[PDB]
RNA sequence: AAGUGUUUAAGGGCGCAUGGUGGAUGCCUUGGCACUGGGAGCCGAUGAAGGACGUAGGAGGCUGCGAUAAGCCUCGGGG
RNA sequence: GGUGAAAAGUACCCCGGGAGGGGAGUGAAAGAGUACCUGAAACCGUGCGCUUACAAUCCGUCAGAGCCCUCGACGUGUCG
RNA sequence: GAGUGAGAAUGCAGGCAUGAGUAGCGAUUAGGCAAGUGAGAACCUUGCCCGCCGAAAGACCAAGGGUUCCUGGGCCAGGCCAGUCCGCCCAGGGUGAGUCGGGACCUAAGGCGAGGCCGACAGGCGUAGUCGAUGGACAACGGGUUGAUAUUCCCGUACC
RNA sequence: CAGACCACGGGAUUGAUAGACCAGACCUGGAAGCCUAGUAAUAGGUGCAGGGAACUGGCACUAACCGGCCGAAAACUUAC
């Protein structure tokens, strides 16, 4: 099927806000003396030095 | 399948049913030349 | 081990069971692989039952470990240093490290490493 | 008015709409929270939202001579730019069109008070 | 105890402010159209019309030119 | 088709790999930056004000509380 | 004096929305790891595994394409992603024949066709000729070589 | 054993949540090696052997982390 009418701006608007990223949740780690922040997941990585942190 | 398009390419077929001396060959075909010149286009024939 | 609950790992269960090979072969040899997190994980049961077959000296133990892993050097790393190194570790022999995610499809990535402390 | 500082990465290869999922990630956050989201958010469209934040930032701190850890991003957003319109074959021959889209990402960073 | 009342905005609407895209509008023009008055009213085997390939110290297009190849000679204008 | 009168088309700073930008400069103008006169609408943002999550809406019109701004007045914050 | 007024012509052109950040991202082989390069790497390089074709998905001709080949650079466009890679983009280089494939040899079907015959004209035919390979005749084989050419170049030995 | 996603339900070191390991239960049906009977195919012993997934119980060996974001009140009238 096919969309029988132009949607309104306003149920465009509504349907699209929904398409959004979610911010990630970070969490500081110490590395190389300076704190950085990345994800709890990536935690170990970072204290074990498998992150590259720019 | 028998997936044979139209135009299977061919330069001597295509001179010699389209080219400059066929055409030139007849009144009409001179006619198209002449016409084609006349128009101004570069390839005359083919 | 315990099967894999959803479609299989490589696209087909031969390739799979191709690739849980051929990660176990690199992570025997380099002690580290980064692979896909989905990877890892299904890595984890299958390397760790390699390295049960490699902690007890046995020669059918290394036949099996053999119809497993098909790479003599390999094979010999196992039975020869994994072997008793985890002589006194009594299961996982190895690790998951979650680590960024591929910027290529964005996938989950892990590194497995064996253990070393003791 | 606190002092700002302005970037603009135009006709950036990314579509208007997708450039802004990202940026409504850190609009109004401090500049260093910005950054560090950019960094881990999975979007693609980060990449260039966070140089044109650390293009601002930076701007801040040589052209205007601002504290770095005083710059929040006040105003950004992303606009339409220039599309390009290629050609996508089909089914039965028919030719659909593909829109590469770009953007215009224009931030601005504000020195607020600690 | 029973009654009276906030204030939410995930999103949406409207107005305004500011932009982006886009290339309308205004004002133009290198082009075109329609004519007026004149000249020429033919060119070609002394090879035409029209081209192909070359030709500049340097890659192509246009222009010119033709292995004497953006040119050769002569006679005039010009500074 | 249209930068500017003139290319004066950003020697040398900064962020970036680049794109692009912020400085600084030229310019009468950069609200003229080889994407360039003017720069409409459609369309896409962002900011602010009001409004909306008990509601059945050809999306207006007429009454219209509330709220937010403006012009006067009186010079109490309330009336026009 | 009018190209004088558009909201409709499934009107025409350009720019844009809606659908929608949606379907799809093109078979029936399948990738993985390590290490490099890089700003960036699932996709490039190398190594090792794994797997796929193997009367081919290998090798080479012809047609066709036309520089796509090689070297060095580039990564804005294209590649259905990204790309440091590329059949993309830029410059330079690159194709060597007495024997190979053609012509200079020959004809078939067919074409054209001096005169010519036929036809109001235009022209239709066609003899002699003349072209016309898909055929007939016709002298070269091994090895090596470059980043790109090889029965061509080179070496050795043959043949017009 | 909850499920398209989300949600729901457990665990999160003060832990048995998952994996591994150790057992067991099951499935298969007698592993490899060696020895023996064999001119050999093969057979017998070692040996309810060996291989193993989902079920059960143990076991912190591996991972549940030196964490992050949210998240609590104008009052007033009347009676008691």
């Amino acid at each position: 099927a096919v969309p029988k009418r132009r949607m309104s701006r306003a149920n465009t608007r509504s349907r699209r806000a929904q398409w959004k990223a979610e911010a990630p949740g970070l969490v500081t780690v110490s590395v190389a003396g300076q704190q950085r922040k990345v994800p709890r997941r990536l935690l170990k990585a970072a204290r074990l030095g498998l992150v590259d942190l720019d | 399948a028998k997936g044979k398009r139209t135009f299977q390419p061919n330069n001597r077929r295509r001179a010699r049913v389209h080219g400059f001396r066929l055409r030139m060959r007849t009144r009409a075909g001179r006619a198209i030349v002449a016409n084609r010149r006349s128009k101004g286009r570069r390839a005359l024939t083919a | 081990p315990k099967p894999t609950k959803g479609p299989r790992l490589g696209g087909s269960s031969s390739h799979q069971s191709a690739l849980l090979a051929n990660l176990a072969t690199s992570l025997f040899e380099h002690g580290r692989i980064k692979t896909t997190e989905p990877k890892a994980r299904a890595l984890r049961p299958y390397a760790e039952k390699l390295i049960t077959h490699a902690k007890k000296g046995a020669l059918h133990n290394r036949r099996e470990v053999m119809k497993k892993i098909r790479d003599k050097d390999v094979v010999h790393t196992l039975f020869a240093e994994i072997g008793p190194f985890y002589a006194d570790r009594n299961g996982g022999y190895t690790r998951i490290i979650k680590v960024e995610n591929r910027k290529g499809d964005n996938a989950p990535m892990a590194v497995i490493e064996l253990v070393r402390e003791k | 008015e606190f002092p700002s500082a302005t970037a603009k990465a135009r006709y950036v290869r990314v579509s208007a709409t997708k450039a802004r999922r990202v940026i409504d990630l850190v609009r109004g956050k401090s500049v260093e929270e910005a950054l560090d989201i950019l960094r881990w958010a999975p979007q693609a469209a980060s990449e260039p939202v966070a140089k044109v934040i650390a293009s601002a930032a930076a701007n801040a701190q040589n052209n205007e001579g601002l504290d770095p850890s005083t710059l929040v991003v006040a105003t950004v957003y992303a606009d339409e730019g220039p599309t390009a319109k290629r050609i996508r074959p089909r089914a039965q021959g028919r030719a659909f069109r593909i829109r590469k889209r770009t953007s215009h990402i224009t931030v601005i960073v504000e020195s607020r008070p600690p």
